[PDB]
RNA sequence: CGAUGUCGGCUCAUCACAUCCUGGGGCUGAAGUAGGUCCCAAGGGUAUGGCUGUUCGCCAUUUAAAGUGGUACGCGAGCUGGGUUUAGAACGUCGUGAGACAGUUCGGUCCCUAUCUGCCGUGGGCGCUGGAGAACUGAGGGGGGCUGCUCCUAGUACGAGAGGACCGGAGUGGACGCAUCACUGGUGUUCGGGUUGUCAUGCCAAUGGCACUGCCCGGUAGCUAAAUGCGGAAGAGAUAAGUGCUGAAAGCAUCUAAGCACGAAACUUGCCCCGAGAUGAGUUCUCCCUGACCCUUUAAGGGUCCUGAAGGAACGUUGAAGACGACGACGUUGAUAGGCCGGGUGUGUAAGCGCAGCGAUGCGUUGAGCUAACCGGUACUAAUGAACCGUGAGGCUUAACCU
RNA sequence: AAUUCCUUGUCGGGUAAGUUCCGACCUGCACGAAUGGCGUAAUGAUGGCCAGGCUGUCUCCACCCGAGACUCAGUGAAAU
RNA sequence: ACACAGGUGGUCAGGUAGAGAAUACCAAGGCGCUUGAGAGAACUCGGGUGAAGGAACUAGGCAAAAUGGUGCCGUAACUUC
RNA sequence: AGGACCGAACCGACUAAUGUCGAAAAAUUAGCGGAUGACUUGUGGCUGGGGGUGAAAGGCCAAUCAAACCGGGAGAUAGCU
């Protein structure tokens, strides 16, 4: 009945979603820009926005509890060092979210999610 | 009398000194302010139609914009109405304010009851379950017959079956009025009331007296 | 579970008002570049809203 | 909150020791009983110098619950238990002189004060 | 909301100690008998805490004479009148519910001393 | 007989009244309490178990009562398959036998994705005679309607006594229904913690994966019952059986023929909900449009250009709304969602470091750390300027009205 | 009684209540001695019966996690 | 009959735990099973947890729950010992 | 030692659920039996239709069994539809 109810099962199991939202949490860490779904692309703010505010505190507690998620030191090291004072000043939302078309295999609505910054 | 139109937020309890406490349910019911005041000469019916709250000015739209303008009241969100019960009147732009219940002692109160949507019989119509096990195939929850034979040969109607269930419009009769607080634009009632936290009432005396 | 006589081509015809499809009516126009394009979607260049935002 | 076929320890000293409930009584289709109803049991284990032997039927009032009893500000007493009290069958004022375990305030009720007065606690 | 919050604190109670799960706590409530209105005590050890503000509770495990009673608290109701510890104990857990199916020497718990 | 499925149970019913309970009366060999019998009345209500495949029945214990029937002895494209009607086997019996039972006994495949009608829900199209946004009126329809117990009246009436009321009033339950999450709880594989085996992060330390969430211990929100609020009415109109008033036909008598008064949970309302597709399509309030030309078989005609209102839809952020539609909120002049900030709540004293100890481990830092859906904020991100749809004063006739 | 029709025979046990089970009785419709009679330790995915533990079997369901169902795209049947 | 959840003789067979070719996690090696994308209704299937009761279910405890290892202590009637 | 015991492989198929236009013209899942023997398995033989073979069910003999399959008599015959 779902009331009041958060997050998107995404026609997996709970293990599945953990696995693949710390997979493309990197990913958007590491490319600065990926092209996902638009339902995959709103759960994804949920879950890389908390790992770009624990990078705000550079500490050891912090780069432990950033690394029991992520599972990756080269994204702990992108954060804290790349992304924690580079948006030292924004007040969350360090992500958006641009729609491109429909996927040609299943007829998908597609969205770019990037970094807010992608100044190149 | 005439009744009026409230905001349910949330639910807490009332300590009284005697130790019993008792479960209320929290009515934010502001001024109600008068629309249009309806007559037996141009309606063959005399009501009044209130307003309540406030609402944005590129939401109110140009023609119920006028009908709020021919009264001078401000664009509240919603209209209601309620029947003048033969020994009052109101006069059109007049506030109604929470104190009208500061001597009811029982209120009714209307509100939309919250959705359930697309609902078995076991929840909708408490329909016994059939048994888990013994040799049941595919038929726990199911609503087991629904009609006779070839002598009725159709379902009856009103035939209690599964569908929408909430999202109605409810009223809960004869509740203890524990508070009227006019001050605080507040009027606790001793029970639950239809419809989740935020939602319109339509707060009235009962008439089952 | 089986149908006792054959439906006619009226009646699939009466089924099928509801098949038809509907049309977009709302392509839009790029701020800067002039590119037709969904509302709130990004053009085939990469433009939204007057912004080259994807770089590609 | 007390069914048919519930076993109940005993909580005066009558000579039972364990009983089964196989009827609550008042009202059709009555399902519980609380903490001040009178059921029917029958006695599935006594002593054997009692007042009562095994396979009697008999009525008893519910003294103490397991899931136990609402006080009117929220408040809740629970037991670790069910136990009751064994009556007379065609009357009230029970079999036995003891009675052993707390008791509710709920059993002060015009003809259960026997058992609050021979109640150690509450 | 706003208008809940300022309704229920102007109802709580505002001197309540600050104990723990674990403690063992002695609770005096108002008994009514009729006209006499006194106070009983309720004291035994403290299994769980549910803090909710006006909504608070607390439930307290006395092993009576030869039954355990277990009774919750509503903590701001007015029927609670005294509430005071006799005793920390050195728990680390919330919530004692393993303490119903423990008897004896394996149902008593160490004492803080913090 | 080119298929109409057998007993009982389950689930779900619906009707009748020859009424089991509650309701209203007459008579009684009706003192009262409790009955007997008959009449009226179908609004609601109308057990759980033990035995047996059983319906039934017997029994135990209830209850105001545990009604009788019809509906393919209701209901197997709803379930079951215990009973009897397949193939195995045996007993008794019959027969020389194969085999067969006024017979027992053990074992034994229950298929269907719903076209139409029907029913529960929910939309689209058009109509309602200019368009649009709201609020209603109510024809009609549906839901609901059960009842115990205790106390007061009053140990009064009644009775030799034992017993023990009518009529009224108050309180409290059982069953049932609706709502709800404040409390008490369940769940809470998205929160925190403990722990086993193993692998990995180079290693220690710390964590992660997997083993049903590995096994567990708690637990937010939401949902929900066992939780706790409320309901069944009073009143009114017309009556049933019934009791009557006056009153003749028939000088009397007579409830009836004229007239008149009472009279039940039935009926019509009162209570709740749906409802103008109520094609008889209703009412009220508000808003918007008051440009040119041409053409012809000159009609409620067709066409071009200019215009494009109110409002709607689409799209996006969404929702305690939802299968999809629909419905509600919001779209920068903005708190709609995510993030963020503060709080709450849950879990129980994180990591790192220091200390004590041979060490496991304890202590300090430290009610610490982390914390979902909650609350209060906050434009940081996403809700775009547009475009699209819908028009350009809205027929005829008659009346009453200003001219 | 794997045998008994009358029958749920009668009596005792177990249950609040026992057409089943167990023990007994003998009026054996229609047991019976190698198409064996009566016992019997062990054995049995064997038939009946009772008890403890255990439980969503149930009173009476509630919630959650997944797979379908529903919507979108592609493909695309069937009985009748 | 199929790019079909079935069938098919023999050989090789590591690490940690373990009595073990059980089982769990891995190595070498091999794979993600040839429609996906959302939504988070009824109902169905496969599971998990459940207040108080504890077989009242039912033809019947069917199903589910529970029991479960090793060492030691201890163990009745009956018996063909 | 044992048609001994517990238990994988292997051989079986007791119960339940699903499936029953199946994934499958008998399987899947979870439990279940035997598991040094009257066991099980590979290869190759032999037994042929009133015949075989059968720890016996009228079971099995190429998804066919109270007399296989193929071809022939043969356009059997049908007072029946
Ligand atoms: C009176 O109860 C029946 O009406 C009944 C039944 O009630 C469930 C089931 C069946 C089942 C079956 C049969 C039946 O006749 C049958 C009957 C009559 C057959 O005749 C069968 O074919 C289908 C066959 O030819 C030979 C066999 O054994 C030799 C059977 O096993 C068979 O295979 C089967 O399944
Ligand atoms: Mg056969």
């Amino acid at each position: 009945m779902r009331h009041r109810k958060s997050g998107r099962q995404l026609n997996r199991n709970s293990s599945h979603r953990q696995a693949m939202f710390r997979n493309m949490a990197g990913s958007l860490v590491r490319h600065e820009i990926i092209k996902t779904t638009l339902p995959k692309a709103k759960e994804l703010r949920r879950v890389v926005e908390p790992l770009i505010t624990l990078a705000k505190t550079d500490s050891v507690a912090n780069r432990r509890l950033a690394f029991a998620r992520t599972r990756d030191n080269e994204i702990v090291a992108k954060l804290f060092n790349e992304l924690g004072p580079r948006f030292a000043s924004r007040a969350g939302g360090y992500t958006r979210i641009l729609k491109c078309g429909f996927r040609a295999g299943d007829n998908a609505p597609m969205a770019y999610i990037e970094l807010v910054d992608r100044s190149e | 009398m005439i009744g009026l139109v409230g905001k349910k937020v949330g639910m807490t309890r009332i300590f009284t000194e005697d130790g019993v406490s008792i479960p209320v349910t929290v009515i934010e019911v502001e001024a109600n302010r008068v629309t249009q005041v309806k007559d037996l000469a141009n309606d063959g019916y005399r009501a009044i139609q209130v307003t309540t709250g406030a609402k944005k000015a590129n939401r109110v739209t140009k023609p119920e914009a006028g009908h709020f303008a021919k009264a001078g009241v401000e664009a509240g969100r919603g209209l209601w109405e309620f029947r003048l019960a033969e020994g009052e009147e109101f006069t059109v732009g007049q506030s109604i304010s929470v104190e009208l219940f500061a001597d009811v002692k029982k209120v009714d109160v209307t509100g939309t009851s919250k959705g359930k949507g697309f609902a078995g019989t076991v929840k909708r119509w408490n329909f016994r379950t059939q048994d888990a096990t013994h040799g049941n195939s595919l038929s726990h929850r199911v609503p087991g017959s629904i009609g006779q034979n070839q002598t009725p040969g159709k379902v009856f109607k009103g035939k209690k079956m599964a569908g929408q269930m909430g999202n109605e419009r409810v009223t809960v009769q004869s509740l203890d009025v524990v508070r009227v607080d006019a001050e605080r634009n507040l009027l606790l009632v001793k029970g639950a009331v239809p419809g989740a936290t935020g939602s319109d009432l339509i707060v009235k005396p009962a008439v089952k007296a | 579970a089986v149908q006792q006589n054959k439906p006619t081509r009226s009646k699939r015809g009466m089924r099928r008002s509801h098949d038809a499809l509907t049309a977009v009516t709302s392509l839009s126009v790029d701020k800067t570049s002039g590119e037709k394009h969904l509302r709130h979607h990004i053009t085939a260049d990469g433009y939204y809203r007057g912004r080259k935002v994807i770089a590609k | 909150m007390i069914q048919e076929q519930t076993m109940l320890n005993v909580a005066d000293n009558s000579g039972a020791r364990r009983v089964m409930c196989i009827k609550v009584l008042g009202g059709s289709h009555r399902r519980y009983a609380g903490v001040g109803d009178i059921i029917k049991i029958t006695i599935k284990e006594a002593i054997p110098r009692g007042k009562v032997k095994k396979g009697d039927v008999l009525k008893a009032v519910v003294v103490r619950t397991k899931k136990g009893v609402r006080r009117p500000d929220g408040s809740v007493i629970r037991f670790d238990g069910n136990a009751c009290v064994l009556l007379n069958n065609n009357s009230e004022q029970p079999i036995g002189t003891r009675i052993f375990g707390p008791v509710t305030r709920e059993l002060r009720s015009e003809k259960f004060m026997k058992i609050i007065s021979l109640a150690p606690e509450v | 909301s706003n208008i809940i919050k300022q309704l229920e604190q102007e109802q709580m109670k505002q001197d309540v100690p600050s104990f723990r799960p674990g403690d063992t706590v002695e609770v005096k409530v108002w008994v009514v008998e009729g006209s006499k209105k006194r106070l009983q005590a309720f004291e035994g050890v403290v299994i769980a805490i549910r803090n909710r503000g006006l909504h608070s509770a607390f439930t307290v495990r006395k092993i009576s004479n030869g039954e355990g009673v277990e009774r919750v608290f509503q903590t701001h109701s007015p029927v609670v009148d005294s509430i005071s510890v006799k005793r920390r104990g050195a728990v680390r857990k919330a919530k004692l519910y393993y303490l119903r199916e423990r008897t004896g020497k394996a149902a008593r718990i160490k004492e803080r001393l913090n």
